[PDB]
């Protein structure tokens, strides 16, 4: 058993959503469906032929069709933004498998381009013979960017580490990109640049030695 | 009028034990797949116990689901013939349930015996005590058929009453017996598992 | 229902034990998996007991490398996993399914247990000032070079909260971490209010101020 569920779905606040799972063998009752959070564990949302356990709101329904399960959500609330996950039983050996997940991004928040801020290396640490440089992104939406350091308008591709995006209060994304430099590096260039790309769009700063 | 709704009451009682005793059978299927993937006894013949498996499993679930349906009309009906007929029939759904988990339960002394052929001397003395059961349970069964024929003939056409009331006992009596067997199928899973490696 | 033991940080090659104690149920009654999750990644099944028997079965990914006991008398369940590898770093859980003789889903579920596996050694960070260069300027303190996580960072003792964003870590190819904490403050400010980041390191137990200058 392998089991397919699409990597996100999108859907307005009280429209209907609906995240299919196909790979499922007979029988489809060993099947289950999970609402994850970020930093909760999974909860169980429907199990075998749309059973829903106590508590769990009746917007959420399963269905079945061939080796395709579907999660419904009917009028679909912001509350309702969350990794969802099927997951099943191998008959004969009792093998449990996942889904790989399914993202549903629940569609109000505006586009955001992100801020951004860059910092050289401080005379502190260039002291203690390192460099580095620190570029600070916040405040983006959807969460996920691209980051490209210059030097002098020549890529670098050398000593760069950048965060994956993470959730501010917000609601809105964050991320920081480092570049590390060693001291005779960064005082033989006249400029260097973080280049931060958001929906096609590109946001850049620069400092100077 | 307390005689019916005692009955009624009963047959919820019956039912739960019916989902209890349905519970542990699964958990039996369940550890009997594990050590067999361990052991690999022979392996189309296991292909085939597992079909047959989900067969019953699927079967008892949608009698669980329909006796636990005709369990909220006898209690709506007590509060308003009807009442009787109910009770007739939910004794008719209890008594298929039993007949379908007993022989589920008989599949996984199937598979428990062919498990026990490998790790291998007490399993005689196991084997004596399932089998008496396994009679009881069928006289049990045979008897209640036969209860469940005479009701449904005096309900269509009191004998009716007695006849509830003994078949009452009969399921309990099939229910308990089933209970030593689940007891007996828990023993062998778990003497098992404790000889492995 | 479900309680996990607490978070473990651990080098390759060494084992884990991660236990879950049960409470308010019928041990007998109970079916366990444990299941994990990489940061970031999807969930992972690595195997189930049933501590009426005792019976296992475990993904093949993970036999030989992986033990799950049950102990009765305790009502907890365990996790061995032997030959930890950096790609072994996630949250653990211990999840609960036969909640009812037809829900075979996992209807209850431990917090987690994150089990870090790392060859780094425990670090204190070195902490260095950015400083500031109308209206609003930003100035931070960059915390450098730690393990493992987390770091805690306040400014001026406390008393300055608003415009505060202290960044997640990232990790570096050395298996060290390293984060930035910022602070939007006004340009007037510059020259008139002191600005300090205190930074915390508890497993190192490193306590350190950072006076951010123009
Ligand atoms: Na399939
Ligand atoms: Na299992």
């Amino acid at each position: 058993i392998e089991l397919t569920q699409p990597p996100s779905v999108s859907v307005v606040p009280g429209q209907t959503a609906r995240i299919s799972c196909s790979g499922d063998n007979i029988p489809y009752e060993y099947a289950s469906w999970y609402q994850q959070k970020p930093g909760q564990a999974p909860v169980l949302v429907i199990y075998g032929d749309n059973n829903r356990p106590s508590g769990i709101p009746e917007r959420f329904s399963g269905s079945n069709s061939g080796n395709t399960a579907t999660l419904t959500i009917s009028g679909t609330q912001a509350e309702d933004e969350a990794d969802y996950y099927c997951a099943s039983w191998d008959s004969m050996t009792v093998d449990g498998v996942f889904g790989g997940g399914t993202k549903l991004t629940v569609l109000g928040q505006p586009k955001a381009a992100p801020s951004v801020t860059l910092f050289p290396p401080s005379s502190e640490e260039l002291q203690a013979n390192k460099a580095t440089l620190v570029c600070l992104i916040s405040d983006f939406y959807p969460g996920a960017v691209t980051v490209a350091w210059k030097a002098d308008s020549s890529p670098v591709k050398a000593g760069v580490e950048t965060t994956t995006p993470s959730k501010q209060s917000n609601n809105k994304y964050a991320a920081s990109s480092y570049l590390s430099l060693t001291p005779e590096q960064w005082k033989s260039h006249r400029s260097y640049s973080c280049q931060v790309t958001h929906e096609g769009s590109t946001v850049e700063k620069t400092v100077a030695p | 009028m307390q005689l019916l709704s005692g009955i009624v009451q009963q047959q919820n009682n019956l039912l739960r034990a019916i989902e209890a005793q349905q519970h542990l059978l699964q958990l039996t299927v369940w550890g009997i797949k594990q050590l067999q993937a361990r052991i690999l006894a022979g392996h189309t013949t296991w292909m085939e116990w597992d079909r047959e498996i989900n067969n019953y499993t699927s079967l008892i679930h949608s009698l669980i689901e329909e006796s636990q349906n005709q369990q909220e009309k006898n209690e709506q009906e007590l509060l308003e013939g009807q009442l009787l007929s109910g009770i007739v029939q939910q004794q008719n759904n209890l008594l298929r349930a039993i007949e379908a988990q007993q022989h589920l339960l008989q599949l996984t002394v199937w598979g428990i015996k062919q498990l026990q052929a490998r790790i291998l001397t007490t399993w005689m003395e196991w084997d004596r005590e399932i089998n008496n059961y396994t009679s009881l349970i069928h006289s049990l069964i045979e008897e209640s058929q036969n209860q469940q024929e005479k009701n449904e003939q005096e309900l269509l056409e009191g004998q009716l009453l007695s006849g509830i009331v003994q078949q009452q006992n009969n399921l309990l009596r099939a229910i308990e017996a089933q209970q030593h067997l689940l007891q007996l199928t828990v023993w062998g899973i778990k003497q098992l598992q404790a000889r492995i490696l | 229902q479900l309680v996990q033991s607490g978070a473990e940080v651990k080098k390759p090659g060494s084992s884990v034990k991660v236990s879950c104690k049960a409470s308010g149920g019928t041990f007998n009654s109970y079916a366990f998996s444990w299941v994990r999750q990489a940061p970031g990644q999807g969930l992972e099944w690595m195997g189930s007991i049933i501590p009426i028997f005792g019976t296992t079965n475990y993904a093949q990914k993970f036999q030989g490398r992986v033990t799950i006991t049950a102990d009765e008398s305790t009502s907890t369940a365990y996790m061995e996993l032997s030959s930890l590898r950096s790609e072994d770093t996630a949250v653990y859980y211990c999840a609960r399914y036969f909640d009812t003789y037809n829900n075979y889903g996992f209807a209850n579920w431990g917090q987690g247990t994150l089990v870090t596996v790392s060859s780094a050694s425990t670090k204190g960070p070195s902490v260095f000032p950015l400083a500031p260069s109308g209206g609003t300027a930003a100035l931070g303190c960059l915390v450098k070079d730690y393990f493992p996580e987390p770091v805690t960072v306040s400014w001026n003792s406390g008393a300055l909260t608003s415009g505060v964003h202290t960044f997640p870590a990232v990790l570096q190819s050395s298996g060290l971490y390293s984060l930035s904490s910022v602070v939007t403050v006004p340009s007037s400010s510059l020259g008139t209010q002191t600005y300090i980041c205190n930074v915390n390191h508890k497993p190192s137990n490193t306590k350190v101020d950072k006076k951010v200058e123009p």
